[PDB]
């Protein structure tokens, strides 16, 4: 089983730099080309450089000389792609693949992609996230089934991590995209049971905050 | 740099209606050994970017072939004969013939389903919040379709435009249907002052705003 794992997301300062890993696994690391691939707000791809382990030989986009450095540790057979002076433009998701083009069969092997690596370069402030619970008043939507919610204020940077129940509660949950305002984010998420599940039995959110080590358990009480 | 031009931008198309996606490129794409490296990726909501075809018609091994790929010189053209709910996501063009790699703009792909009216649910503030001297009234706008959709809030019969932060999810793959959430913040001071809060909303299931309120006062 073929594995690409990136590190976590980074916050970063403006004209400092970062070195983003890509551990790979189940596969001779010396014996393909590893990419790199950047993605901006959604849909908007850029191809930034490769490299061939086993010789440390390495092409790059124009546009990436110097901001880019690639090397790789054939030892731990992890991928390494260093960012130099951050600025607005490098703030994005970063990938690494083992693309499978082989140059000398002129055909392929199949591609497999780390989970990417999101980079926010600024300069605001980390902050700790305040968590509300939602319960009903009106948002009852009556009898048979009734939607609770959980409110993530404040924080900064992203990502959190929002869970119903420790994640038993999977089925019927929204979590919506965090939302930026006055550099801080708001998030929230919707969970919808049927009313003989609640509030007879509790119902929790429960939020994660890596950057602050924050982590909160909110009970939906009536 | 080659130019990579994708049309159209989204597309709609209902489960077991076949789709097709259109790549232009700047250049021709015919390289110097007389291949053609032009490569389709689909990338799902919250998945990493995944090759569907190599060498312009070439599928990937694990691709279905309900995908097909054609073209040559400048042309290529993406198409699925019958379309799935697991099709969800962008497709991407992307040429290797040319140095550096580029990649076309996207194709997003959404499931057309039935009209679905929203279901609303509306929270007043959390005495949490009310203690730390702020305010927000939230409304879930869950499981509608089309995406198309607009909420005001009225405070006491007018509208209110400035501390709303609204937040859409993408199509889910489960019932093809959208979801959004809107907040309202204020001031604990501002809310004990008004009495009736209403979340609005226009869409196409209804000729009238569908309405979802509730008014404070004490008891
Ligand atoms: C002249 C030249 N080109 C080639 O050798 C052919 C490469 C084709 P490939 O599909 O691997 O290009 C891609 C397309 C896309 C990506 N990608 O998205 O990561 C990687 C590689 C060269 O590189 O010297
Ligand atoms: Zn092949
Ligand atoms: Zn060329
Ligand atoms: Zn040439
Ligand atoms: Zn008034
Ligand atoms: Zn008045
Ligand atoms: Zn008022
Ligand atoms: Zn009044």
């Amino acid at each position: 089983e073929m594995q690409l794992q990136q590190s976590g997301a980074e916050l970063l300062r403006p004209g400092t730099s970062v070195k983003l890993s890509c551990k790979t696994s189940g596969y001779i690391f010396t014996s393909y080309w590893i990419h790199w691939v950047k993605q901006r707000s959604g849909q908007g791809l850029e191809w930034i450089a490769r490299i061939y382990p086993g010789t440390g030989s390495t092409y790059y986009n124009e546009k990436f000389k110097g901001k880019a450095t690639l090397t790789a540790d054939k030892s731990s057979s992890t991928a390494y792609m260093q960012l130099s002076t951050l600025k607005s433009e490098d703030s994005a998701v970063y990938f690494c693949t083992r693309w499978g083009f082989i140059p000398v069969r002129e055909d392929y092997v199949m591609d497999y992609w780390g989970q990417g690596t999101l980079v926010t370069v600024s300069s605001a402030k980390t902050t700790a996230p305040s968590v509300y619970p939602l319960a009903p008043v009106c948002g009852d939507t009556t009898g048979s089934s009734v939607t609770l919610g959980c409110l993530v204020k404040g924080y900064f940077p992203e990502p959190v991590t929002l869970t119903w129940n420790s994640g038993s509660l999977s089925s019927g949950v929204h979590t919506f995209p965090a939302v930026l305002q006055s550099d801080l984010y708001t998030l929230s998420s919707s969970v919808t049971v049927t009313s003989s599940t609640w509030p007879s039995q509790s119902i929790t959110c429960n939020v994660a905050h890596p950057a602050s080590s924050t982590k909160v358990d909110k009970k939906i009480e009536p | 740099d080659i130019v990579m031009t994708q049309s159209p931008l989204t597309l709609s198309v209902t489960i077991g209606q076949p789709a097709s996606i259109s790549c232009k490129s700047s250049q021709s794409l015919l390289y110097s050994n007389g291949k053609t490296y032009l490569n389709w990726l689909l990338q799902r909501p919250g998945q990493s970017p995944k090759r569907l075809i190599h060498l312009v018609s070439k599928l990937d091994s694990g691709v279905p072939d309900r995908i097909t790929g054609s073209g040559s010189g400048t042309d290529f053209t993406l198409k699925i004969s019958r379309v799935e709910a697991a099709d969800l996501g962008v497709y991407y063009c992307v040429q290797g013939t040319h140095f550096p790699y580029t990649f076309g703009g996207g194709t997003k792909l959404e499931i057309l389903r039935a009209d679905a009216a929203p279901t609303v649910s509306i929270f007043p503030p959390s005495s949490e919040q009310l203690t730390s001297g702020g305010a927000s009234v939230v409304c879930f706008l869950n499981n509608f379709y089309p995406k198309d959709i607009n909420v005001k809030w009225k405070i006491d019969g007018s509208e209110r435009q400035n501390g709303v932060l609204n937040s859409w999810t993408d199509q889910d793959s489960k019932d093809s249907t959208y979801s959004m959430s809107s907040t309202l913040t204020l001031t604990k001071d501002e809310y004990e002052r008004h009495n009736s809060y209403t979340c609005e909303a226009t869409h196409k299931t209804s000729t009238s705003p569908i309405v979802k309120s509730f008014n404070r006062n004490e008891c």
